[PDB]
């Protein structure tokens, strides 16, 4: 078995830099053409740049021409990559790829041994904690059917976040939603459950959320009006 | 440089049913295409190369064909674990590779009328200085549903930020929770609100509302 | 003046069947979509079936799955249906509706008149 | 067109050289008026048969192109794409056009690599020839990739150099790979069937080997006039050793340029043979005494029939006019030069006085014989290789012609027998008969070239003359002239005996 790996991915203010390296143990990359296929979140793939270390033919893509610099190394069997003048569109996940050299089956097969990939971003958001806003069910209406209780969390960063119902005590009916990107640079995420009509005022519902970089366990209770 | 297209941008077929995905090439490239079975959250993996052969180490049910400038992928039996995005991409040179839009496969489920729930601005949000109204769509099928977020008996667009969860594996349903972003001006605006919903399984829109 | 008409309906005993062909004139209805409906006494517009596209199937309703089939021929500018094995739980009035978009939100502007199935 | 005029000219030149050497012996044997009339008529008929064989070849080639399935055109489109896009690259100035082209013919070549060439369809996919073809396409693709790599750098000028490099590469590869010649026996196969091919290859190879024997014995009958220090048999031994030692055959082709010298020198030799008596005035004594009511009258008819023979075996109106002005005047002059004294001397130089001009004509004929043997040793060896399948097989192929020439040290008689038996069939009856047989069907009579000139307002005329030549040539040559030639041959061999040592020493 032979594998790749990519490290060094992390957030950077618009206009910074970063170093991405594709370490390739086992099989050697001293005569293989590495590539870099990006993937913007929720969008299709797109090629970025390639390096043919044996000769050197580093050609970028149109949208990235004149910004990326892709050097070469052989002793470490790694191909580095320097990034300059990032833009808000660059926020994506990169993959290191492999291509057999022309001609023959080696070459006839495209990117096959894809790496795990990295994750970078461009933003102007300071690492700030979340806020737990309870959502009243409006018990005056929506009565008799399976009422809904939800907890809105917004104004937080970055994407990594988890929502636990009753501090993890409740697991049935959980319905999380992807953390959409708020236009102001922070994040917003909504959660909800399907509380049976008979349990509107039977058990207290203490909605707790967690945050990885700013470790605060903020919890709030949701009760009918 | 060259363009590529993927007509079935969204598919949904039940297990044990054959499916087929097309991929048209703008130019007359000579085979030199591949199909990647990208799982959500993992690295895409090669399945078909040269447009006709099969990559070693994967089930033989996958097999494509070359037809002029149109390349098509075929799956004989749709086992449950193959429901993942499939990308068609050509390769004519070390610096001319392009990828298609991509097709997402899904599990078929019987249509269901969404059970719309709406929530008022949180009383706690009143003290912060910014409020927000969120209305819900859970246990429905398929994704296609246009919510307009009627305010002042008018059309609102650009003030709403929606999101939809991934297909859950228990009952195979979606869940969309449109969010309308407003400042504290809501109090002096139309007191009553309603996010009209349109869905294939619904004839007349359902419009819940609240006061204040 | 692109209206819709549904033809068929009647009284048929258990085990029989019928057919409903809802065609359209004066528009490019091959690309458009259509859907059926049910309105039992008291019940209002229960879902019947869909006609998504030429490249997609028909997501049947809650209970008629595997029995009610929606077929569509582009040239004739119509959406067809091959109903099977009628049972008294199908006894209601059936209506024709036309999607008012291309992304299939379900918006409907023109509705049928009536066709009793029982 | 057909591009057969060159082969026609070359073979006619060789045949003309040999015939011009031997002709006056038959000229006297035939009589002045009879000789002239027979020469003109046989030359016109030979030109007509050349035209017929050209028409047949083209018809055969044409049917192939048409009835040949259009499949394998894709290569042709790819090749035209490469040519047009290279021309555009030459016309191209900025980098945008050249790169798009570079992508275009690379895609075209990648298509072509998976298409079997129209030459080796019967071979296995893993056959080495197909492997070599694929490897050639791979190196082509590598050159395209190098050119594109240069283009991306902005070095547009070097892109032109790389394009020229790939142009010369594909030229030297395919122009020498795809281009091939078609032999007439294949043409016969593709028209009538196996039986006619089976009995035509025999005639073709027999005629080729007898012509080679004649060419060899010409050197023996000639060089003896340089010096008579030993019998013609010893100089035949040395020359046979010389030609056999050159058994190895370098692959030579397209002798059109090399044939100009042959044409000029075979013109000069007849110039000498003619003018050497116009002003010298050696004529005296009896010069006109025939013709011979005896069958010998045909002995010369067969010899002159041997002329205009090469034009049809090449494939294996003014040109014949040039041959005529080369042949007739020299024959007339030589006949007037000594007349009846020639019948005992088959060759011409026999009565030529020792003067420097003769010492030039002899060496001219010697080097012409060298050139002719070098050009005509290719086809017989090639077919013999095709007959059985470096030279561990063909090495002793010269022994049979050695032992056939030694038995026949003659120059006049053997020529007559060859002309009456082999060429009189192969060049005259086989082509016209086959052409008539092919067009028997009404359907075939609607896809052929019309009558070229404005002379005849008709279409059922090609039958008129082709129905008559078939019987005339047969009854004339093989009917009586062949019998007469074999009678003369036995008369000669009985006089000097088998394995004759010398000939008119």
């Amino acid at each position: 078995e032979v594998q790749l790996v990519e490290s060094g991915g992390g957030l950077v203010q618009p206009g910074g830099s970063l170093r991405l390296s594709c370490a390739a143990s086992g099989f050697n990359v001293v005569d293989f053409s590495l590539h870099w296929v990006r993937q913007a979140p929720g969008k299709g793939l797109e090629w970025v740049a390639y390096i043919s270390s044996s000769s050197g033919s580093t050609s970028y893509a149109d949208s990235v021409k004149g910004r990326f610099t892709i050097s070469a190394d052989t002793s470490k069997n790694t191909a580095y990559l320097q990034m300059n003048s990032l833009r808000a569109e660059d926020t994506a996940v990169y993959y290191c790829a492999r291509w057999g050299y022309w001609p023959g089956e080696p070459w006839w097969k495209a990117f096959d041994y894809w790496g795990q990939g990295t994750l970078v971003t461009v933003s102007s958001a300071s690492t700030k904690g979340p806020s737990v806003f309870p959502l009243a069910p409006s018990s005056k209406s929506t009565s008799g059917g399976t009422a809904a209780l939800g907890c809105l969390v917004k104004d937080y960063f970055p994407e990594p976040v988890t929502v636990s119902w009753n501090s993890g005590a409740l697991t049935s009916g959980v319905h999380t939603f992807p953390a959409v990107l708020q236009s102001s640079g922070l994040y917003s995420l909504s959660s909800v459950v399907t509380v049976p009509s008979s349990s509107l005022g039977t058990q207290t519902y203490i909605c707790n959320v967690n945050h990885k970089p700013s470790n605060t366990k903020v919890d709030k209770k949701v009760e009918p009006k | 440089d060259i363009q590529m297209t993927q007509s079935p941008s969204s598919l949904s077929a039940s297990v044990g049913d054959r499916v087929t995905i097309t991929c048209r090439a703008s130019q007359s490239v000579s085979s030199a295409v591949a199909w990647y079975q990208q799982k959500p959250g993992k690295a895409p993996k090669l399945l078909i190369y040269s447009a006709s052969s099969l990559y070693s180490g994967v089930p033989s049910r996958f097999s494509g064909s070359r037809s002029g400038t149109d390349f098509t992928l075929t799956i004989s039996s749709l086992q449950p674990e193959d429901f993942a995005t499939y990308y068609c991409q050509q390769y004519l040179y070390y610096s001319l590779v392009t990828f298609g839009q991509g097709t997402k496969v899904e599990i078929k489920r019987t249509v269901a009328a969404p059970s719309v729930f709406i929530f008022p601005p949180s009383d706690s949000q009143l003290k912060s200085g910014t409020a927000s109204v969120v209305c819900l769509l859970n246990n429905f099928y398929p994704r296609e549903a246009k919510v307009q977020w009627k305010v002042d008996n008018a059309l609102q667009s650009g003030n709403s930020q929606e999101s939809v969860t991934e297909q859950d594996s228990k009952d195979s349903t979606y869940s969309l929770s449109s969010t309308l972003t407003l400042s504290k001006a809501d109090y002096e605006k139309h007191k009553v609100y309603a996010c009209e919903v349109t869905h294939q399984g619904l004839s007349s829109p359902v419009t819940k509302s609240f006061n204040r | 003046q692109v209206q819709l008409q549904e033809s068929g309906g009647g009284l048929v005993q258990p085990g029989g069947s019928l057919r409903l062909s809802c065609a359209a004139s004066g528009r490019t209805i091959s690309r458009y979509a259509m859907s059926w409906f049910r309105q039992a006494p008291g019940k209002e517009r229960e879902f019947v079936a869909v006609a998504r596209r030429s490249g997609d199937g028909a997501f049947y309703a809650d209970s008629v799955q595997g029995r009610f089939t929606v077929s569509r021929d582009d040239a004739k500018n119509t959406v067809y249906l091959q109903m099977n094995s009628l049972k008294p739980e199908d006894t209601a009035v059936y209506y024709c509706a036309i999607d008012s978009d291309t992304f299939y939100s379900g918006s409907y502007d023109y509705w049928g008149q009536g066709t009793q199935v029982t | 067109g057909g591009s057969v005029w060159d082969a026609w000219f070359s073979c006619a030149s060789n045949q003309v050289a040999q015939v011009l050497l031997t002709l006056p012996y038959s000229f006297s044997q035939l009589g002045m008026l009879s000789g002239i009339v027979l020469q003109i008529f046989y030359g016109l008929l030979g030109s007509w048969t050349a035209y017929l064989i050209s028409v047949l070849y083209v018809e055969y080639r044409a049917r192939k192109e048409k009835e040949g399935k259009s499949f394998k055109a894709d290569l042709e489109d790819n090749w035209e794409t490469l040519n047009d896009n290279l021309k555009v690259i030459e016309k191209a100035d900025n980098a945008a056009q050249v790169k798009d082209a570079l992508t275009k013919m690379r895609a075209a070549a990648l298509d072509a690599q998976k298409a079997t060439p129209p030459k080796l369809e019967d071979k296995s996919p893993d056959s080495p020839e197909m492997k070599d073809f694929r490897h050639g396409f791979d190196i082509l693709v590598g050159q395209i990739d190098d050119a594109l790599k240069l283009a991306n750098e902005g070095k547009v000028k070097e892109a032109q150099a790389a394009a020229e490099q790939l142009k010369t590469t594909r030229n030297a590869y395919i122009q020498k790979y795809l281009n091939h010649v078609i032999q007439w026996f294949e043409v016969l196969d593709g028209l009538l069937g196996s039986y006619w091919k089976a009995l035509g290859l025999a005639f073709n190879c027999t005629f080729l080997l007898f012509g080679s024997v004649i060419q060899l014995i010409a050197c023996a009958s000639n060089i003896y006039y340089i010096n008579d220090h030993l019998d013609k048999r010893t100089w035949t031994y040395i020359f046979g050793a010389c030609c056999a030692t050159t058994v190895f055959i370098p692959s030579f082709h397209n002798y059109r340029i090399w044939s100009f010298l042959g044409l000029g020198m075979t013109t000069y030799t007849a110039w000498y043979l003619a003018i050497a008596s116009i002003i010298h005035g050696q004529a005296e004594g009896v010069k006109h005494s025939g013709p011979t009511k005896l069958v010998l009258y045909f002995t010369g008819a067969t010899n002159i029939l041997y002329t205009f023979g090469g034009h049809a075996v090449t494939v294996e109106l003014m040109a014949t006019l040039y041959v005529f002005t080369l042949t007739i005047p020299s024959a007339a002059a030589v006949y007037w030069a000594f007349g009846d004294a020639l019948l005992d001397h088959s060759n011409a130089f026999s009565l030529m006085p020792k003067n420097a001009w003769r010492d030039a004509a002899v060496i001219l004929m010697l080097i012409h014989q060298f050139i002719t043997f070098g050009f005509a040793c290719t086809p017989l060896y090639f077919v013999w290789e095709k007959v059985i399948g470096r030279a561990l097989a063909r090495l002793p192929v010269v022994i049979p012609i050695w032992f056939l020439a030694i038995i026949f040290p003659f120059f006049g008689p053997i020529n007559s027998a060859v002309g009456a038996l082999l060429v009189s069939f192969t060049v005259y009856i086989i082509p016209s008969l086959a052409h008539m047989l092919t067009y028997r069907s009404a359907s075939a009579r609607q896809n052929a070239a019309e009558k070229p000139p404005f002379f005849m307002p008709s279409w059922t005329a090609m039958y008129v003359l082709n129905a008559f030549v078939v019987v005339w040539v047969l009854i004339v040559g093989f009917g009586f002239g062949g019998w007469a030639s074999v009678t003369n041959f036995v008369r000669q061999v009985d006089t000097f005996g088998l394995f004759a040592k010398c000939y008119q020493c």
